[PDB]
RNA sequence: GAAAGAAUUAAAUUAAUAUAAUGGUAUAACUGUGCGAUAAUUGUAACACAAACGAGUGAAACAAGUACGUAAGUAUGGCA
RNA sequence: AUUGAAAAAAAUAAUAUAUAUUAUAUAUAUUAAUUAUAAAUUGAAAUAUGUUUAAUUGAAUAUAUUUUAGUAAUAGAUAAAAAUAUGUACAGUAAAAUUGUAAGGAAAACAAUAAUAACUUUCUC
């Protein structure tokens, strides 16, 4: 009844050698609603992303400015 | 009748016999302890054959 | 054909109508233009898209109202007479002929789908 | 043995787990590991020099606010009043956002509202 | 060189024109022969990387091109501007009659008003309503104080968001903790520095 | 750049190694590191990237800073103040890190490590601290040392015993070996390494070894044992190996008498103490101590009375356990000691 | 074992004894983590923080200005009450609990230099109540996390039992994951930033929302997750989205103070405060 | 002034403990963990406790070997 | 040992090799590996040799050869979810309650909920 992953024999990570989980990360650029582009480490592959509906173009964040 | 009396024998041809209690499905018992005979500790086997509930061979490596 | 405007469609579908079809904001004549600007050789199906082509082709749904966001824009209409004294507010809010149909008999359909946020 | 959904999750999985993805230990010789530590220690310390330049900094700050508080106090009783009042619900405005990374293409406005 | 190998068969479907385009991009790892002497040792490769050194992943439809940090009022060294330094912290001073600079005074004859209200309206009836303020607090920073005039300024802080200022004060500017120094006399620098923000 | 200076700084801050210090101080990662000795295993070697530029950058900064420090250190008068600014200026110094830690403590080189200059002692000090002296401190309480003979240790220098004269191997004892009667037949050697500031011209220093669990049967309990009795010893930073050369015949209080334990009378710990001597102001040279020698016994004797008496204070401890075996008996004919005794294997 | 009588041994002498330090064990475990020698390394200060950046520079100063209030002193919290000795019965009694708590509660210092409101910490907690059924589904929202965050998640279980939601006891059900540091700020500026303006009817965060001391709490629905840049990246991949409840951590004394702190981060608040 | 550590006091044995009830428990018996999987071994057991006897309970120690622990050591089944 | 790049050694441990002693020592030498282990028509990629372009490099591309990919959790001396209940060694503290928080509610999970004197270390005015 119950969907499930039958889990198989657990590797034995001796003390000491367990290592951190580095994982492969990108330096993507964001260009927000306006020109503003800033870096951010990403996982997903892709060196460059503009969007469409951010805090720059909201009303809530800035109330003075198919 | 849930637990039953083994007979762990001793390796070293003594005769030696350290009797155990076990489940019924004893997954084969083989411990290690004294055989005074033979002044030294050794492996005990089980005597009678008895028999084992079919127990899955762990997956250690990758497989299907 | 993929994920276009999200809820996309399937290759072979000549997208003209597609268009029509999974988008609720554009249907008929709409869809129709709708490829004109974007210059697209019709009776072509969604397989052939050049994906950056779609990239236009979601832009173009953007510029002009889709999706339930008109939805909306009619459950407001509704809701406006039903909201003042509107004999359809009652048919729309009762579940009955909003058209003045057949409330004695044929008017299961109004009971049905006609309600205060009819389109669901 | 397996469906394609248990297939993608297996996938999904992998994706998160370190099982044959992670590379050699990072060796070094005696000279370099030296060099590291010597890197890493002066990082440190000038990190701790900033947080006490910072730190002595806002301290001052607070001094100076108290002298101007006693000093509001022992003047005009009602100005003092005025500015100690509890400010609860006080919210920073939203147009000072975080700096990004590259300005935007309109750097500031001149009108608002 | 600690991270782990790129997982290509999750965010690339096997057989697909995306993953054919990332595969052309990419070059391969040098893989272990029998028969060949490797004197940079024997290559240790799962998924495709090099264990032993670190890997390199080479990746409307427009190239994402930032703005220059640096900026045309900098470039002329236009002090009134607003725009001039974008990643400091910029301080509106004053020139009086006199020859010195100094943080905007203004005169408390009422005392019915708080007084950063009172500080902000008199900006605003400086600038000819151009300026958009925000007061951080009622409480005031600090308080410049003297003998010679038997006076008190208590020192408000705030924040402008939107408009110009551009205007008894002869001239104004826009500078950094560092310029302030240059432009300020000493003892006045001295008494309000720590106020100031480094950057 | 005061860290390149020798004019005033001692020779030891700098690496000996010419090619180290080349391979630490270059412009570009062009060469390949001296600690790889194998052509094949330095090929394959690769250093991580940038490592260089900043490592200069740290340097010059750390090297600014001691700079500083140095400019502080020189006006100050009072020792220990002077001293803990000369830890401060060089302790972040690459060159004498490198050496510290790459070559030995114990056996220490004077070009390499030396304990005369002031931080490559606080450096040998931390490192004691880390493992040694707690491993010490563990084997005196669990086999009771302390309250037993002397009531507290405050651990201040580093004391290793060897037993070279008797067999011929080189082994430093580990605190808490099971010796064989063979290996001490003969006596230590000791090495008393000090890690605090202390006058070297004027300090002495006395060695006991002390053997609590000696039995007495009037009283059915044990007795103490002074098997070896120095005292008056003159020890240096880098100087401190106690041996025959450096004490005469008229600093032995008590010659070494061996470990002879009794059959079945049980392990017997023996637990060397050293203690440094009162210093007495308004007086050029050492200041020696006179011990009444008829008055201080061997077979018995009162560590704690004797301690009062003379005003020591124990700075450091080292411990083995000998038990009997077949040699014992040999080692007691050796010295000319008598038989010895023989108890029943039962504690009834 | 010829007893269970647990009773530490007294010592005589102050130096102490790392028990770790004297063994050969574990020769890479004796190495700090932060140590370039131990397998554990990581490189932790890889670039600037951007977020914290403008804490440091802007904010900090800012909120010191707001919080001083003068000649200020500490506010104790509810203590457990020790008795009043008008009875021999008081003589080893254990003390009274609070006045209105089970539990004591802090001291409410006043905000100078030093105590200073600011992030903490943030937990994403992911517990999907369709992996009552499917394990699976735990899986996909451990991985989903993971995009999110660029950290490591940790497996929920469930901790209880219960018959009315089919919900066994020892059963693995979404995740969790503590952001601190730089991946946190990172992840706090992306949902200020990308994710929150496209969630359409959003006000805010509540203002009734919080703990007593510095802490305060939102959730997103599956819709909104979709917004987030890796999601976003390949949608395809996460059809069936997960919700989750994101509970920020502040150095903050009272909650006011962490709304603050938020707000100066630009996070909107819109409900009626306490 | 700040950080960081080491922690210290309080509180707690209400949690928990293979299972009743009581007794004990954080100096932890409870919990996590590495190793291991051996002492859930083999001869003599003094001596007590309990006790009519037959029985039962604790157990120093001597001897043979095993296990874990730097070590002190601990282990002759389980907190009782 | 052989190529790159451009006299030796000296800790610690580990491995390698030896030899001293009714002492688990030392001597020289070098710093391997550190998340893995069969079985993959097809997936991917590396090398060696086959055609056009400037002997000749790059490209394509074909055959052998292999290598990869069997995608799977713990990365922590983990710590009150479920898993082993005897030994040993090391380490830590629970529960309840209340303010909370997408669905979430009396009842899912998750977060926060005593005190810092003194002591040391580091920066610093």
């Amino acid at each position: 009844t119950r969907i499930t992953l039958p889990r198989r024999p657990a590797k034995k990570i001796q003390l000491g050698k367990s290592r951190p989980a580095i994982y492969h990360q990108f330096n993507v650029k964001m260009e927000l609603s306006d020109g503003s582009v800033v870096i951010r480490r990403s996982q997903y592959p892709k060196g460059e992303i503009r969007l469409i509906q951010d805090q720059r173009n909201n009303p809530l964040w800035n109330p003075s400015r198919g | 009748s849930k637990n039953s009396v083994i007979k762990l024998l001793s390796t070293a041809a003594s005769g030696y016999s350290r009797y155990i209690s076990i489940k019924k499905g004893a997954p084969l018992v083989t411990q290690v302890r004294y055989d005074p005979v033979v002044k030294r500790h050794v492996l005990f086997k089980e005597a009678k054959k008895r028999k084992v509930a079919e127990r899955k061979p762990l997956d250690f490596l990758r497989t299907a | 054909v993929v994920h276009i405007l999200g809820k996309g469609f399937k290759g072979k579908e000549v997208i003209k109508i597609a268009l029509a079809s999974k988008f609720y904001g554009i249907g008929k004549t709409t869809a129709e233009k709708i490829c004109s600007k974007l210059g697209f050789y019709p009776w072509m199906r969604m397989h052939q898209l050049s994906e950056p082509q779609i990239m236009s082709i979601a832009s173009e749904l953007s510029t002009m109202t889709i999706e339930g966001d008109a939805r909306a824009i009619v459950k407001d209409n509704i809701a406006l007479k039903r909201k003042i004294g509107s004999y359809s507010g009652m048919r729309h809010t009762l579940h009955l002929p909003v058209r003045g149909q057949h409330t004695r008999n044929n008017a299961k359909t109004a009971r049905k789908l006609n309600k205060i946020d009819r389109r669901g | 043995s397996l469906s394609p959904l248990a297939q993608r999750v297996v996938t999904q999985l992998s994706v998160m787990s370190a099982s044959r993805k992670q590379p050699k230990l990072l060796k070094l010789a005696r000279e370099d590991l030296i060099k590291h530590q010597t890197i890493e220690k002066c990082w440190s310390i000038y990190q701790q020099q900033q947080r006490e330049r910072r730190n002595l900094q806002l301290e001052l700050q607070y001094k100076s606010i108290e002298r101007s508080m006693n000093l509001l106090q022992e003047l005009s009783p009602r100005l003092f009043e005025a500015a100690n009042a509890s400010e609860k619900g006080k919210r920073f405005p939203m147009e000072m956002k975080v700096p990004t990374d590259f300005p935007p293409n309109t750097l500031w406005h001149y009108n608002f509202r | 060189r600690l991270m782990w190998t790129f997982p290509a068969y999750f965010y690339f479907k096997k057989g697909t024109v995306a993953e054919h385009k990332f595969l052309s991009l990419q070059k391969g790892p040098i893989s272990k022969k029998n028969g060949i002497w490797f004197p940079r040792g024997i290559p240790d490769i799962k998924h495709g990387r090099e264990r032993s050194t670190k890997q390199e992943v080479k990746l409307v439809n427009r190239p994402v091109i930032p703005n220059d940090r640096i900026t045309e009022a900098d470039r002329s060294n236009d002090m009134k501007s607003l725009e001039r330094q974008l990643s400091r912290t910029l301080y509106l001073l004053v020139k009086d009659k006199s020859g010195t600079w100094k943080f905007p005074n203004f005169d408390l004859s009422d005392e019915s008003k708080p007084l950063h209200v009172h500080a902000e309206n008199e900006l605003k009836l400086l600038s000819g309503d151009q300026i958009y303020t925000w007061s951080v607090s009622a409480t005031p920073i600090g308080v410049l104080q003297d003998e010679r005039n038997r006076t008190a300024e208590f020192i408000v802080k705030s924040h402008i968001l939107a408009g110009k200022f551009d205007l008894a004060f002869e001239d104004f500017a826009w500078l950094t903790k560092g310029e302030i120094s240059e432009y300020v006399p000493k003892d006045y620098f001295n008494k309000t520095e720590f106020l100031l923000a480094d950057n | 750049h005061i860290w390149s200076d020798f004019t005033t700084r001692p020779s030891s801050l700098s690496i000996q190694s010419s090619k180290v210090k080349n391979y630490l101080f270059q412009k570009k990662a062009s060469l390949d590191p001296p600690s790889i000795s194998r052509r094949s295993n330095r090929i394959k070697y690769s250093p991580p990237e940038h490592i260089d530029e900043i490592f200069r950058m740290s340097y010059d900064f750390l090297e600014q800073r001691s700079s500083k420090f140095y400019e502080l250190a020189n006006k100050t008068k009072n020792p220990l103040k002077k001293d803990a600014l000369l830890i401060k200026a060089e302790i972040n110094n690459p060159e004498v890190q490198y050496n510290f830690q790459f070559n030995n403590k114990l056996n220490n080189v004077k070009d390499i490590i030396d304990y005369d200059v002031p931080v490559y002692r606080h450096l040998g000090k931390q490192h004691w601290e880390s493992y040694g002296q707690m491993l010490l401190m563990q084997r005196l309480e669990t086999l009771a040392a302390i309250p037993d003979t002397l009531p507290t240790l405050v651990p201040r220098a580093e004391v290793n015993i060897k037993f070279p004269f008797s067999t011929g191997v080189n082994k430093w004892i580990e605190p808490g070996e099971f010796l064989s009667s063979n290996v001490t037949s003969m006596r230590p050697i000791f090495k008393i390494q000090e890690y605090e500031l202390v006058n070297v011209e004027k300090q002495l220093y006395t060695v006991l070894i002390v053997n609590p669990d000696v039995p007495d049967l009037s009283n059915d309990s044990f007795k103490t044992a002074l098997c070896y009795g120095l005292v008056n010893i003159n020890l240096t930073y880098n100087d401190n190996l106690i041996d025959p050369r450096k004490f005469h015949s008229s600093n032995i209080i008590a010659d070494y008498l061996p470990p002879v334990p009794e059959k079945n009378a049980g392990k017997q710990r023996f637990v060397v103490w050293v203690f440094r001597q009162p210093l007495i102001e308004d007086k050029q040279g050492p200041n020696m101590l006179e011990i009444d020698r008829k008055e201080l016994s061997r077979d018995d004797f009162d560590i704690r009375q004797f301690t009062k008496k003379y005003n020591l204070t124990a700075i450091g401890a080292h411990i083995w356990r000998s038990e009997w075996d077949a040699k014992v008996a040999a080692v007691r004919e050796k010295y000319g000691l008598p038989p010895g005794r023989v108890f029943s294997r039962v504690r009834r | 074992p010829k007893s269970a009588c647990s009773l530490v041994k007294p010592v005589h002498h102050l130096v102490k004894i790392d028990k770790s330090k004297l063994s050969p064990r574990f020769p890479e475990l004796k190495y700090d983590k932060s140590d370039i020698r131990s397998p554990g390394f990581k490189p932790k200060d890889t670039h600037a923080d951007r977020l914290n950046d403008h804490y440091l520079n802007t904010l900090q100063s800012d909120l010191l200005l707001i919080n001083y209030s003068h000649n200020a002193a500490v506010v104790k919290g509810l203590k457990q009450r020790a008795w009043s000795g008008d009875s021999p019965y008081h003589l080893n009694r254990p003390p009274k609990n609070p006045r209105g708590s089970k539990a004591q509660l802090p001291d409410i210092h006043p905000i100078k230099w030093s105590n200073i409101p600011g992030l903490e910490s943030v937990v994403i907690n992911c517990f999907v109540r369709e992996a009552r059924e499917n394990q699976l589904l735990a899986i996909t929202a451990a991985l989903q996390l993971q995009q999110i965050t660029g950290c490591k998640p940790h497996p929920i279980f469930s901790k209880n039992d219960v018959p009315t939601w089919k919900l066994r006891k020892g059963h693995q059900m979404g995740a969790k994951v503590e952001l601190k540091g730089k991946e946190m700020s990172q992840f706090l500026s992306t949902l200020t930033e990308i994710v929150l303006p496209r969630i359409r009817e959003y006000k805010g965060i509540s203002n009734q929302s919080g703990n007593r001391f510095g802490g305060i709490s939102f959730g997103l629905t599956a819709e909104d997750i979709k917004f987030f840049p890796e999601i976003d990246a390949n949608q395809d991949s996460w059809p069936k989205t997960f919700g989750m409840h994101i509970n920020i951590n502040t150095s903050a004394q009272l909650d006011y103070q962490a709304r603050t702190l938020l707000s100066g981060f630009q996070f909107p608040f819109f409900g009626e405060e306490k």
